[PDB]
């Protein structure tokens, strides 16, 4: 369900 | 597990309008300990946000400040909630840079989670 932000 | 890092906001990222414009708001991570905390920001909608940093290491005795950028809009309807993101954090271990392997190695009563609410005014 969370998944690794990206930037 | 409790989370060793101060977090600021802790509980909800607030955004404030034009949302036709991106919208940048602080979140500020503080390490207390003697020792280096390693950090990951998730969330539940990443192709809604630049994160920046999105993930490191916070020395001892450090703070962060990292940007959370609502992009105006993306093109995945079927992401479930715009909402929600998590801080997991991490001590690093003595002789080690390769963060990639620890959080792979770690075990659930290593890893400090807390979760936020994003509120759009």
């Amino acid at each position: 369900s969370f998944f690794s932000a990206t930037e | 597990v409790e989370q060793v890092l101060s977090l600021e906001p802790q509980h909800e990222l607030k955004f404030r309008g034009p949302f036709t414009d991106v919208v940048t708001t602080n979140l500020k991570l503080g390490n207390p300990t003697d020792r280096n905390v390693c950090f990951k920001v998730k969330t539940t909608v990443p192709r809604r946000y630049c994160v920046r940093p999105n993930s490191g290491v916070i020395d001892a005795g450090a703070s962060l400040n990292v940007s959370v950028m609502l992009q105006p809009f993306d093109y995945d309807p079927n992401e479930k909630s715009k909402h929600k993101f998590m801080v997991q954090s991490m001590f690093a271990p003595p002789d080690t840079s390769d963060m990639e392997a620890v959080w792979k190695e770690a075990k659930p009563e290593d890893l400090m989670d807390s979760k936020l609410r994003c509120v759009f005014e």
